[PDB]
C-alpha cells in the first residue's frame, strides 16, 4: 500500500559539510529542487495511499464488548487488549515476520501503526456489525449471521444454506482462520510481496549509500 | 421529493464549486505540475551546467569552435540531462494520467453509460447516475448517489417459523417494531405483512438458531371461504 | 528570507501568498562545537629525559 | 524561531511555535507521526493528535437491525484528470 | 500506487461491500474481506 515514506536532500547527500561542493552543485540549476519535490510528492502520495486505502470509514467504530456473533471467532483478526498495542494476533505476527545517515531521512508515516490499526479495527467492526452499509452512508447494525446470509444471497446461493448450516459454516470459517494463522506463522514466504517491497526499498537506499564509495 | 432533492443537490454543487477555490483540486494540481515542469525546463536554460555562459549565442559569439565545442558540450550534456529528466517525469506523469483516463473511461462506461454495482467506485453510496461535465484538461462527474439518512433500530430474526417450517425472506430483512413482525427491503424502511409471496420455505424449524415463532399470511383462504 | 519562517516559506515557494500547509523550507544541521584530535603515545620518544 | 516558544515534542520531531492541545481535532496541516496543526482560537497555531473520527459505538446485537426510513440523493462531484 | 488503488478498490468492493467480479477477491465466489494492517501494506482475508 505505502512504500517507505522516504525523503532525500542533495545538499547533504551529494555534498557533506563541504561548501565548495554545494557551490558547484548550485551551478547545475534546479535538479535538486526537482528531486526534493518529486520525493515529497512520493511521500505525500504514500500518505494519500494509506488514507485512501484504510480511511474509507468516516467514523471510527468500536466492536461490541460481547462477541456473540453466532459462532464465528474473530479473536485472531480483532484487536487483542492484552498486548500494549491494540493489534490483532494475526496483525501481530504479520508485523513480526516483516523485517543510513547521509541526508537520507525516513519521514514517519502520517498515520502511525496504532492509528492504522485503529482504522483497520474500525473497518473490521463496521464489517462485522453493519456490513456493507457503513461504507454507503450511516452504519446500520446487523447480526453477523444475517449479513453472511446476505453475502450468500449476493453470490447466488440462497439464505437456506447458511441458516441451515450456521454451526458448520462457523467452524469452517474458524478453522480457515486458524489455518491462516498456522501457515503464516510457519511458512516464512507468506508475506512475499511486503517483504520484497521492504527489501527493494532497503537495497535501493543501501545502493544509494554505497554510491558514495564509488570513484565515478 | 426526489426531483427536488436532485435539483437542490445540483444547486449546492454549483454554489460549492463557486465558493471553494480548491474544488477543482485535482485538475488544478495537474495543470500546476505541468506548468512547474515546463517552467523548470525553461529555467534550466539559465543554468550554467559548468559552462561559461548559459546562452548559446553568447558563447558562440565569444569562443571559436575548437574551444567553444567543450562549453557547448557542457551545455548540451546539462540540457540533455534536464530534458531527459523532464521527459521521464512527463512519461511517468502521463502513465498516471493514462491510469486516470482509463479510470475516467471506465467510470463513464458503467456510471454514465450504465449503473455500477462496484461500491464506492462512482460516488459514496449506492450509485444511481453520473453526468459527465467537460473541464479544462479533464472530466468532472456528478455521481448521483442514493445515501440513506434516517435509520430506525428494530428487532430482527434470521427466519420466521410458521407451522414448524422455517420461512426465509425472499428479498428483504425480517424486522419488527414490537409484537408486529414485518419484512422490509434492505435499503429503505417499507414494512410489509409477511406473506408466502415474499417468503420461501426452507427446511425445519429446529435447524436454525435465532428463529422466532410468528404467523405468515397466505392469500388463498379468503378466496376459498368465499 | 531570513527574517522569519514565513518569509523563508515565501522564498521557497517564490510566492508572496502561501496557502496553508507544511513546506520543507530548509534543513537543520548542528554545527560541531569544537575539534578533538587523538593520537597514540609517542612510541619513539626522544630520550631528552 | 527562538527556542523556548511553546516547544512541543513528538515522534516526527521537535515542534516549535505551536502549543500542544490535549483535545483532538480534524487534521488540517499534517505534521507527521500523528500530529496535525490548525489555526484556531487570541489566535495561535495548535498542534494536536489526529482525530480519525467521532468514535461511534455501533449498537450491535444478535437481534438488532437498523433500516433507514429516508434517503438523500446526494450529487457527489468527482474530478478526474 | 497502482497496488494501493487496487487495495482501496478491494476494500471498497469487498470490505465495504460484496464484489461480483470473479477472482477479484479470492479464488471463488467472494463473501467478505477483513483488512489486516501489515508493515507498509495491507493483508486481506478474502472469505470466499
Ligand atoms: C425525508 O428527507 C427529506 C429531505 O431530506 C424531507 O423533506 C423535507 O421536508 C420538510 C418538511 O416536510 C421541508 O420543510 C423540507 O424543505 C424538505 N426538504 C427537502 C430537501 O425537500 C422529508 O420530510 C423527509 N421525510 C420523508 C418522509 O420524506
Ligand atoms: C472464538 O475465538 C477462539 C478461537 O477458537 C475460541 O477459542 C473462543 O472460545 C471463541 N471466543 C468466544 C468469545 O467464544
Ligand atoms: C437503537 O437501538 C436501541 C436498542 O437497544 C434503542 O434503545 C435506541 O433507541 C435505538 N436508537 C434510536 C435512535 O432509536
Ligand atoms: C407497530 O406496528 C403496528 C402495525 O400496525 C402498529 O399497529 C403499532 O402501533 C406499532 N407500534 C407498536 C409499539 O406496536
Ligand atoms: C442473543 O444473545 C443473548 C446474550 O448476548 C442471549 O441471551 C440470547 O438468547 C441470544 N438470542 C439469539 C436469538 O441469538
Ligand atoms: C414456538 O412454539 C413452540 C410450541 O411448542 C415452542 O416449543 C417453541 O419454543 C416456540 N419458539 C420460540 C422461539 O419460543
Ligand atoms: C628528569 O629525570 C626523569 C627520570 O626519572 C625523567 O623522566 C625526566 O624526563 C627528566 N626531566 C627532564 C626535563 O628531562
Ligand atoms: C494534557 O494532560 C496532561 C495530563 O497530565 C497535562 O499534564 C497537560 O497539562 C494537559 N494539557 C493541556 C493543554 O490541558
Amino acid at each position: 500500500v505505502s512504500m517507505t515514506k522516504t525523503s532525500v536532500d542533495c545538499t547533504m547527500y551529494i555534498c557533506g559539510d563541504s561548501t565548495e561542493c554545494s557551490n558547484l552543485l548550485l551551478q547545475y540549476g534546479s535538479f535538486c529542487t526537482q528531486l526534493n519535490r518529486a520525493l515529497t510528492g512520493i511521500a505525500v502520495e504514500q500518505d494519500k495511499n494509506t488514507q485512501e486505502v484504510f480511511a474509507q470509514v468516516k467514523q471510527i467504530y468500536k466492536t461490541p464488548p460481547i462477541k456473540d456473533f453466532g459462532g464465528f471467532n474473530f479473536s485472531q483478526i480483532l484487536p487483542d487488549p492484552s498486548k500494549p498495542s491494540k493489534r490483532s494476533p494475526i496483525e501481530d505476527l504479520l508485523f513480526n515476520k516483516v523485517t543510513k545517515f547521509n541526508g537520507l531521512t525516513v519521514l514517519p508515516p502520517l498515520l502511525t501503526d496504532e492509528m492504522i490499526a485503529q482504522y483497520t479495527s474500525a473497518l473490521l467492526a463496521g464489517t462485522i456489525t453493519s456490513g456493507w452499509t457503513f461504507g454507503a452512508g450511516p452504519a446500520l447494525q446487523i447480526p453477523f449471521p444475517m449479513q453472511m446470509a446476505y453475502r450468500f444471497n449476493g453470490i447466488g446461493v440462497t439464505q437456506n444454506v447458511l441458516y441451515e448450516n450456521q454451526k458448520l459454516i462457523a467452524n469452517q470459517f474458524n478453522s480457515a482462520i486458524g489455518k491462516i494463522q498456522d501457515s503464516l506463522s510457519s511458512t516464512p514466504s507468506a508475506l512475499g510481496k511486503l517483504q520484497d517491497v521492504v527489501n527493494q526499498n532497503a537495497q535501493a537506499l543501501n545502493t544509494l549509500v554505497k554510491q558514495l564509495s564509488s570513484n565515478f | 421529493l426526489i426531483a427536488n432533492q436532485f435539483n437542490s443537490a445540483i444547486g449546492k454543487i454549483q454554489d460549492s464549486l463557486s465558493s471553494t477555490p480548491s474544488a477543482l483540486g485535482k485538475l488544478q494540481d495537474v495543470v500546476n505540475q505541468n506548468a512547474q515542469a515546463l517552467n523548470t525546463l525553461v529555467k534550466q536554460l539559465s543554468s550554467n551546467f559548468g559552462a561559461i555562459s548559459s546562452v548559446l549565442n553568447d558563447i558562440l559569439s565569444r569562443l571559436d569552435p575548437p574551444e567553444a565545442e567543450v562549453q557547448i558540450d557542457r551545455l548540451i550534456t546539462g540540457r540533455l540531462q534536464s530534458l531527459q529528466t523532464y521527459v521521464t517525469q512527463q512519461l511517468i506523469r502521463a502513465a498516471e494520467i493514462r491510469a486516470s483516463a482509463n479510470l475516467a473511461a471506465t467510470k463513464m462506461s458503467e456510471c454514465v453509460l450504465g449503473q455500477s454495482k462496484r461500491v464506492d467506485f462512482c460516488g459514496k453510496g449506492y450509485h444511481l447516475m453520473s453526468f459527465p461535465q467537460s473541464a479544462p484538461h479533464g472530466v468532472v462527474f456528478l455521481h448521483v448517489t442514493y445515501v440513506p439518512a434516517q435509520e430506525k433500530n428494530f428487532t430482527t430474526a434470521p427466519a420466521i417459523c410458521h407451522d414448524g417450517k422455517a420461512h426465509f425472506p425472499r428479498e428483504g430483512v425480517f424486522v419488527s417494531n414490537g409484537t408486529h413482525w414485518f419484512v422490509t427491503q434492505r435499503n429503505f424502511y417499507e414494512p410489509q405483512i409477511i406473506t408466502t409471496d415474499n417468503t420461501f420455505v426452507s427446511g425445519n424449524c429446529d435447524v436454525v438458531i435465532g428463529i422466532v415463532n410468528n404467523t405468515v399470511y397466505d392469500p388463498l383462504q379468503p378466496e376459498l371461504d368465499s | 528570507c531570513a527574517l522569519d519562517p514565513l518569509s523563508e516559506t515565501k522564498c521557497t515557494l517564490k510566492s508572496f501568498t502561501v496557502e496553508k500547509g507544511i513546506y520543507q523550507t530548509s534543513n537543520f544541521r548542528v554545527q560541531p562545537t569544537e575539534s578533538i584530535v587523538r593520537f597514540p603515545n609517542i612510541t619513539n620518544l626522544c630520550p631528552f629525559g | 524561531y527562538s527556542t523556548g516558544s511553546n516547544v512541543f515534542q513528538t515522534r516526527a520531531g521537535c515542534l516549535i511555535g505551536a502549543e500542544h492541545v490535549n483535545n483532538s481535532y480534524e487534521c488540517d496541516i499534517p505534521i507527521g507521526a500523528g500530529i496535525c496543526a490548525s489555526y484556531q482560537t487570541s489566535q495561535s497555531i495548535i498542534a494536536y493528535t489526529m482525530s480519525l473520527g467521532a468514535e461511534n459505538s455501533v449498537a450491535y446485537s444478535n437481534n438488532s437491525i437498523a433500516i433507514p426510513t429516508n434517503f438523500t440523493i446526494s450529487v457527489t462531484t468527482e474530478i478526474l484528470p
